Formats: structure tokens, C-alpha cells, sequence
DNA sequence: TGGAGAATCCCGGTGCCGAGGCCGCTCAATTGGTCGTAGACAGCTCTAGCACCGCTTAAACGCACGTACGCGCTGTCCCCCGCGTTTTAACCGCCAAGGGGATTACTCCCTAGTCTCCAGGCCCGTGTCAG
DNA sequence: CTGACACGGCCTGGAGACTAGGGAGTAATCCCCTTGGCGGTTAAAACGCGGGGGACAGCGCGTACGTGCGTTTAAGCGGTGCTAGAGCTGTCTACGACCAATTGAGCGGCCTCGGCACCGGGATTCTCCA
């Protein structure tokens, strides 16, 4: 056999692109699943995930924090409109609320 | 008696190690009064401070890395996951060390064989060096044993080798592709190959 | 002066994310209403958690709605029709 | 082994804990009993549901899975709890 | 029991390196990343299912994107998305 | 001459457009509406007659169920007359921007 | 500029059906700038549904498909 | 062979069996379906219907109607708390409102 | 062809009310009716199938998804006749 | 309270078009048998859930006082309702012409299935740092 | 000053490679449904105007919450002990997928006639002023 490198990898990506191909077979969401389909779901996963993350970071660096606590990811979620949009309809665990009077 | 290495054996510096403990039978002394006979077939080997991939890399006087300014030769284990264990000899030199990997039995199959369990190929019978350590049944209790006193275990006198370099310790640093780590040629046992170094 | 304390208890417990209902009440009140749904059953220490997490969230948005509703009525005191009215808009 | 009315063990600085935490200023001192009646329909809802979900399973033990479960069908999801 | 949380661990260090990320915060995030993967594959099901196809390709799993997520974000999903097949499929 | 007070011919129009299950918003304005909301998103659109008809539907339903929710606002606030605020604080209890 | 043809008397009769008894001056722009909103929300997914399967036209089933994706259910178009 | 018959017929439902089968088989719910899931699904969708439409032709004999139109299930679904609970996101074409006029609206 | 709940619901309509008729909306009402009251009970009885690592949908899965969907005295009729329908089935 | 303008319902005829019944048939539901595996069933281990005792100790509770605030009352003035009149354009019907939805044949590429192998990720008890 | 988190074998699920078959893409055609313009009748909107009446501001009072302090109490933490049952594994059986032949049930088409909208006159309230 070849070099064995990862699908994930070839996509330049980080999420486990074949673990999301797998969840998509198993998952009972279609009869066949494409080829591209688990490699766009894994970098739109990645994108939201880094864009919280980059909000997130920025919230614990400006409370003067190296570590990212649920308050600084509800925070970033909050302070963002789209976000706020996406995640209106969740409630994050031991998150509090903003200062708003 | 006579077939025992004692600690004049192993006064050497780091890469004579390295060279001067292959092919060499590493006898271990249950208290049944048995014996195993095995053969070590590689070797890793850390330098010392001066190497990254060391555990006393950047001058680390950690408690649990003590055993090298008393004598050469001396018997170590660290805990590797949390019930594994490894087998190091420190070398001469502080920090120098050299790390027991793989070996072959060729008596008491039986013994390893129902004793490592908590399939069962010839090849992979003893490939890695924490199960092989678990078969010896050297814990955490014997890192103060000193290695050639009592009636523990010893090195034998045995009856080509091709160098490769460190793999698994990262793509960092200028120490982790030094080849160094010695294993002989033709054994189909070598848990770990290297077929670019092969050719040399 | 009346007020001062109430705004900075309002300033405080915003900054805070800690749990507002003591453990206990809670736990026994979530086993109290259990009852009536089956009997003799077990509850994971993870489940009391979630459901308080969940009943805290609604209570203070609900106190967020309802202070909407009192400030449209041009008052500053949060009465029960304030409660009833957010509740009728949020579909309850 | 029968439980009684323990709907006021949540109490009164209890609600005016929350409600600060909303931005209220003043609370009415029929608010609480409002508030009990409020949290009471709510537990009822979420626990019925998970209750369901844990006898669906053949389980004596309500699972956080199940009260997470519940709350996803009520149209609001609870992160960190393994959801 | 799988997890995403070496995979939000090399996204955080790639964003953001002198920044670490509680145990909480990473079960918040598997939520999070299990919740918008179950909204998406969701979506490209009921777009396959109405389409009358027995396939999720990436056009479906973009229009799920773009459906359910608002716009700055679906932009930028759809740009990430679109570059992610185009390397996988030039090699 | 005769005239009617101020809330006889309002509650009349209330009974009759509460007993009606007509559309009330006329046809053809609605369908330009929709025309050019959708062609600032793709252009050379077409539309069924029955896409337009439940868009309507949809439109109207929503702008009852706000309109009783703004009348619940302002009879909250002891007024009988509806003002924009109602309707803005019906909107932000209800979750919508 | 068609969103003039939502008429005065049209949000009034609107607001007759939802029971309002009194209506302010100011109300009627709101409720053209509310009414704008919301079909731009569903007729952006109506669109996006139409573009998915290749077509030029919107249909009655897109229109549904957007309607219960917000969550407002329409019946009586097909289904 | 043997008499067809209807496993709607066998028992004693007018909604298909058969076809509630073939829509749970073909709409990706699950890889397999059992034999009572059907019959189960039928009877409540037969019941649920038998609920809509004898409070919808009690509402059609109240204004004096032989047909059943929108306007009908609107009110009989907005009059019963329970399909009004079951159906509160649904809106109904051609359903109008219920009668409703506030109290602090009505004269003096 | 297109499939449709037409001649169920009249059938349905003739035993409960023998007299009286339907429109062609008020049967499109109830199609979709049909069809979104059926696609709920089986999407719950999925997600229940996959919570609880099972393959299949049994009689109760569909069970258990009318007791999460419909209101109570609805759940309990209707939970009634499916196991009145099943045991009919069953046994003949 | 009465009279009168005005709105609303009832009964009688009409004519219309959409529901409701019948029929040919094509497609999907039934019947019978086989076969493979999902899942019921019995059993065991060990996690963790419940029950009980006691000490600090913070939080709940009861009470006293005062003042901020809800709430009713009154004047007033803008602002919307109701109605008549004029301008404006929605709407019904019709032709037509063109785009485009929907169906069909085909031919092709892509994705499921499977066999083998190996490398990423999980499990885990001590080194070192950030609240 | 410490406890949560990161840096250290093995195993199983991803990956390469081959096969093959059917699902989706593409070209072409048929006709149903969309658009657009015109006439023309008229319901419906736009506009002006008068006046009632309701929103809104000011003010006074009475009471009911906030705030503070002392006494009570039971949460909260730590620890122990017991056992229900959660979770996993092994075995085997019956239940559902799958396929081929059969057949009747529902769907498209078509004909027909009876419920329902509409017009209209007279009875019956609705409302507003006097």
C-alpha cells in the first residue's frame, strides 16, 4: 500500500473528517453520503468553532484570565450579534448574564 | 560464580553502551528458582542534559532522577497509561542513560505468556518494552536495587546491526533524528524498522 | 439611601456566575415533583445540577421580561401582571 | 419517604437573587408566589419529559442525559452537561 | 466515549497560544460543535429528502449553511467550506 | 344629520373583520412587495400564484397575532390606543430583531 | 418603493382583526417596516430553496419549507 | 394462496398500515421497522383525525353548514385546549381568528 | 400521481359524522395535518431509537413519542387505541 | 326612558360549480419462504446513589421604621375617529407568447461494500503552574 | 498554597485499493402556467374637516417595600456504611429485511346534481340624542 495520509489533512483542515463522514453514514440522514460532504461539514464545524474560540480568548484576556471559562464563552457568544442569533435558544451552563441595568 | 557482569562492566561513556549491550542474555531470577534466557535484540540512548529528548533536559535535578551520581550502572524505573513502566541503565556522566526497548525468550513461554495478562503471535509475544517489563515483574519497588549484588538479575555472555534515528520524540529540536538506535538485521521481531536507513 | 443597596446587588450578582437557589430546596423539590410521575426513582447528581442550571436561566430572563413590562408602565416595581403579561407574549 | 410541600424551600432572598440578576429594582411581595407557581409548571414539564425518557430505557435512574434531552425538545438547549 | 477536545485544543492554539480552556468550557464546546453538526446534517436530510435524492453532496450541506446560519457567518462558512473541498479534491 | 361615537364603527369593524376569514391586504401591492424583496436576492424571479397566496397568509397571521400581542401591551400600560413601543416591546418579548 | 402599497386602511383592518380598538399615526410605518422584515426572512430561504433545485421560480412548497423552518408552521398548501 | 387481507383491515383501522410502513421505511427514521410501529402510528393518526373532525362538523352544524371548510378546524382546533396546545405554531389557511374582544374595549 | 390522505380522513368523517361533507382546502388542511403530526411522532421515535443505541422502531418507541408529543388527555387516548390496534393485530 | 336613522338577520328563489360517486387499470400492498443478526434474557461487577451524624456558620426569618413610589384625581390640549367627496388604481376577463417545469432515455462516474493494515487517539496516575 | 490540567501502550477504526451497479447529470420535447398589456367598471383609498375624548403631565397621600439588626436554623462539608442497579458480556432465537409472484385498492378521469353565495323585502334590534 501507499503512504497512508489522512483525509483530514488533505483538506487543511483539523476536525476529524472521517469521524464526521462516519457520523453522517450512521447518523440515518441519507442512503449514500458524497465524498465532499464530511470535508465542507468539518471546516464549517472548524470556522464556528475558531470564531467562538477567537471571541471567547479575547473575553478572558480582557479580564486579565489565561484560561477560558463558561463565562468568557458566554460573553463572546452574547456580544456577538450572529452568534447571539445562532445560540438565542441556548442556555450555557454556569454562564451568568451581562451587566445590563 | 563466574557467568555475572558486575559494575565494572558498564564504565563506559553513553555510544559504548549503546554498541556493548546487544546480543547479550538478560537473565531474570524469579523466586521459583526458574530462569527466562532472553536476548535483547535494541537499545535507545540518551546523552544527557544536552539532549531534548532527555528527562534532564535543561539542567532537570528532579527528585525521582537521582540514581547517577553514586555509581554507573543503576537500576531505574519511571511510571508511563499509569501502570506502565520502562527499564533504564544510567550510563557514566550526569543524565547520561540508556533505555532497555525489546528482547526475545526462547524458554518459559508459558510463563510471560499467562503472566502478562491482567492474539498471541511470536511477533508480537514481546514487542513493547512496558508489557516485557510487566513480565519481569519489576515494579516501582526495585528502583533502588543496585544491578549486579544479590541473586537478581544479571547480564550474560551471548555466542548485521544498521543505526536508525529517534522516532516518536517529536519533529523538534536538532537531537530527535540523530541515528543512534541500534538493531540487527534480518530479525523479523523489530517492532520498530527503518527502511530508508537500511541501504545507508 | 433606598435603592443604592438594590443597584449594587443588581452590579454584583451579574458579574457572578453562581448558582442563586440553595442546593437543597432545590434537590427536594425536584424529588417532590418526581413523585407523581413514578415512584421510587433515583436521580444522578448531574440531573439536580442541569435542572437548576435550566430553572435559574428561565427565572432570570422571565425577571428580564418582566422588567420590560414594568418599565412600559412607567413604574419601577415588578408586580405579578408584569409576569403574567410576558408569559402570555412568550407563549406560555 | 413521602415528601410535602417543599415548593418553599425556594425562598424569598432566593427570588430576589434572581431578580436582581435581572436588573429588577423593586419586586412586589406577591412576586414570590407567582414564582413559585412559574418554577413549578416548569419542573413539572422538564421532569415529566425526562421521566418519560428514563422508563423508555427500563431505568430507575434519572440520567442529566434525560433532563438534557427534555430541554432540547422545549426548545432550549443546555450546553455542558454532555448534550 | 469520542470527543472534540483535541480538535478545539489545536484550534485554540492555533488562535489563540498563550491561552489554556477549563473542563467545562471544552464540554460546552463538544455540545456546541455536536449541536450545529446535528442542525447541519439535519437541514442537508430534509433538503435531500425534498429534492427526492438519496445523496448529501457539499451543495446541500451549502445550502444548509447558508439556511441556517445568519449572514457575515454564512459567508465566511461558505468561503472556508468552498476552499476545503477545492484543496481535498486538487490533490 | 346622524354620527356615530368614537368606538361604535371600531368595534363593528372588529366583529366583522373578527366573523371574516378573508385576506385583507389587497392582492396585487403584496405581489410587487414580494417581487422586489426577492430581487435584491436573485433577479429574473418568477413566482406561483399560490407561493404569493401563502406568503400572504403567513403575513397576515403574523401581523394579527402582533397585533393582539401590541393590544395586550398597550391595555397593560391602562391605554386603549396602540403606539410603536407596544409593538416594540411586544417584538423584544417575543425574541425577534 | 412598494412597500406604500401596504395601505393605511390595510394595517388597520389588520389591527381590527387583532381586536384594536385605537390606533396611533406612527404605528403604520412600523408595521410596514415589521411586515418588510419578516418577508425578507422568509422570502431569503424561499429563494435559497428555489436556487437548490435548479429552478427559476418559487413555488407554494418552498414557501412551507421556509415557514416551518422559523417555526410558523403554514397549512393548507400542500404537505 | 389465501384471502387478502388489509393489515388496516386486520386491525380495525381505516388508515393504512401498509402505507404508514412504506413512509417510515423510506423516510431514514431508523435501518429497521418493526411489525406493531405501523399499526401503532395508524390508530393515533386515526384518532387524532376522529378528534379534529367531530369537534370540526360539531362547529359546522353551529353555523347552520353541511361541508366542513378552514374555518371549522380553525375554531375547532383554537376552542380545544389540547389541539390547540398540540397545533399553536400552525396556521391555518382560511382560519380567521376566534371572537375575541378585550373588556376594557367594550362601552359603558 | 401523487398520494394523499383523502379517502382516510373521509372515511374517517362518514363514521363519526355520516351527514356531513368536506371541502377540498379544509382536505388539504387535514393532509398536512396528517403528514406533520406523522412526521413528528416518527422524528421522536428516531432520536429516541438513536438515544437509547437501538436499530429498530418498535411499537414503543412509537409509544413513548406520543407521550412526549401530544398534550395528556390526547396522549392517553391515543396511547390506548395503539395498543388496542396492536393487540388486535397481534392476535389475529 | 322614547323616536328615528341605521345596521343586521330571516326567508324565498336562483344558478353555479365543486363535491361525490362510478370505472379502468396500474402500481403498490399482500403472501410465502429463507436467512442473518439485532435484541431479549440471565448473570456479574463495581459505580455511585441514598441514608445518617455532627459542627461551623452563613443565610433565612422576624421585626421596626421611614420614605420612595404606586395610585387616584384633575385639567388640557393634541390627535385620531367618523363621514362626505374626489382622485386613483386594484381587479375581472382575454390573447398571446414565451419561458420553463416535468417527463424520458442513456450513459457515466461515483459511492457502497469489503479485505487488509497500520497510525491516531484513548486510558491514565505525578510535574508543574494560576488563580 | 493546591488542585485542575498538560506531557508523557495498544487497538480499532480510518484509509488504500478493487469491483460494480444504480443514481444523478444531460439532451430533447411537450404543454401548463406565468407574465404582460388593454379595456372598463367600480370598489377602495386619499384627503379635508370638525369635534369628542383619551394620552399625558402635575400633584397629593397612604402604604408597602427597602434597609438594618438581632435571633434561629438548617445548608454545606466531611465521613461512614450499605446495597440498588448501570453497565457490560455471553448465548441463542425469533423477527424483520429481502425477493418473487399475485392481485386488488386507490388514483386519474369524467359525469352529475345539490349545497351555498347572492339578491331582495320585511322583521328585529343598536345606537344616539332629547
Amino acid at each position: 500500500r501507499a503512504k497512508a495520509k489522512t483525509r483530514s489533512s488533505r483538506a487543511g483542515l483539523q476536525f476529524p473528517v472521517g469521524r464526521v463522514h462516519r457520523l453522517l453514514r450512521k447518523g440515518n440522514y441519507a442512503e449514500r453520503v458524497g465524498a465532499g460532504a464530511p470535508v465542507y461539514l468539518a471546516a464549517v464545524l472548524e470556522y464556528l468553532t475558531a470564531e467562538i474560540l477567537e471571541l471567547a480568548g479575547n473575553a478572558a484576556r480582557d479580564n486579565k484570565k489565561t484560561r477560558i471559562i463558561p463565562r468568557h464563552l458566554q460573553l463572546a457568544v452574547r456580544n456577538d450579534e450572529e452568534l447571539n442569533k445562532l445560540l438565542g435558544r441556548v442556555t450555557i451552563a454556569q454562564g451568568g448574564v451581562l451587566p445590563n441595568i | 560464580h563466574l557467568t555475572r557482569l558486575g559494575l565494572e562492566f558498564f564504565d563506559q561513556p553513553a555510544v559504548p553502551l549503546a554498541r556493548a549491550f546487544l546480543g547479550q542474555v538478560l537473565v531474570r531470577r524469579l523466586p521459583n528458582g526458574t530462569e527466562l534466557r532472553g536476548r535483547i535484540v535494541e537499545t535507545e540512548a540518551y546523552l544527557g542534559p544536552e539532549d531534548e529528548a532527555a528527562h534532564s533536559r535543561g539542567g532537570r535535578q528532579t527528585p525521582r532522577n537521582r540514581g547517577m551520581f553514586m555509581k554507573p550502572g543503576t537500576l531505574y524505573v519511571y511510571i508511563i497509561y499509569g501502570m506502565y513502566f520502562c527499564m533504564n541503565i544510567s550510563s557514566q556522566g550526569d543524565g547520561a542513560c540508556v533505555l532497555l526497548r525489546a528482547l526475545e525468550p526462547l524458554e518459559g513461554l508459558e510463563t510471560m505468556r499467562q503472566l502478562r495478562s491482567t492474539v498471541l503471535k511470536d511477533r508480537e509475544l514481546c514487542s513493547g518494552p512496558s508489557k516485557l517489563c510487566q513480565a519481569l515483574a519489576i515494579n516501582k519497588s526495585f528502583d533502588q536495587r543496585d544491578l549486579a549484588q544479590d541473586e537478581a538479575v544479571w547480564l550474560e555472555r551471548g555466542p548485521a546491526v544498521v543505526a536508525a534515528a529517534r522516532v516518536g520524540v517529536g519533529h523538534a529540536g536538532e537531537w530527535a533524528r540523530k541515528p543512534l538506535r541500534f538493531y540487527v538485521r534480518g530479525s523479523p521481531w523489530v517492532s520498530v524498522v527503518d527502511r530508508v536507513a537500511e541501504q545507508d | 439611601r433606598p435603592g443604592t443597596v438594590a443597584l449594587r446587588e443588581i452590579r454584583r450578582y451579574q458579574k457572578s456566575t453562581e448558582l442563586l437557589i440553595r442546593k437543597l430546596p432545590f434537590q427536594r423539590l425536584v424529588r417532590e415533583i418526581a413523585q407523581d410521575f413514578k415512584t421510587d426513582l433515583r436521580f444522578q447528581s448531574s440531573a439536580v445540577m442541569a435542572l437548576q442550571e435550566a430553572s435559574e436561566a428561565y427565572l432570570v430572563g422571565l425577571f428580564e421580561d418582566t422588567n420590560l413590562c414594568a418599565i412600559h408602565a412607567k413604574r419601577v416595581t415588578i408586580m405579578p401582571k408584569d409576569i403574567q403579561l410576558a408569559r402570555r407574549i412568550r407563549g406560555e | 419517604k413521602v415528601l410535602r410541600d417543599n415548593i418553599q424551600g425556594i425562598t424569598k432572598p432566593a427570588i430576589r437573587r434572581l431578580a436582581r440578576r435581572g436588573g429588577v429594582k423593586r419586586i412586589s411581595g406577591l412576586i414570590y408566589e407567582e414564582t413559585r407557581g412559574v418554577l413549578k409548571v416548569f419542573l413539572e414539564n422538564v421532569i415529566r419529559d425526562a421521566v418519560t425518557y428514563t422508563e423508555h430505557a427500563k431505568r430507575k435512574t434519572v440520567t442529566a442525559m434525560d433532563v438534557v434531552y427534555a430541554l432540547k425538545r422545549q426548545g432550549r438547549t443546555l450546553y455542558g452537561f454532555g448534550g | 466515549k469520542e470527543s472534540y477536545a483535541i480538535y478545539v485544543y489545536k484550534v485554540l492554539k492555533q488562535v489563540h497560544p498563550d491561552t489554556g480552556i477549563s473542563s467545562k468550557a471544552m464540554s460546552i464546546m463538544n455540545s456546541f460543535v455536536n449541536d450545529v453538526f446535528e442542525r447541519i446534517a439535519g437541514e442537508a436530510s430534509r433538503l435531500a429528502h425534498y429534492n427526492k435524492r438519496s445523496t448529501i453532496t457539499s451543495r446541500e450541506i451549502q445550502t444548509a449553511v447558508r439556511l441556517l446560519l445568519p449572514g457575515e457567518l454564512a459567508k465566511h462558512a461558505v468561503s472556508e467550506g468552498t476552499k476545503a473541498v477545492t484543496k481535498y479534491t486538487s490533490a
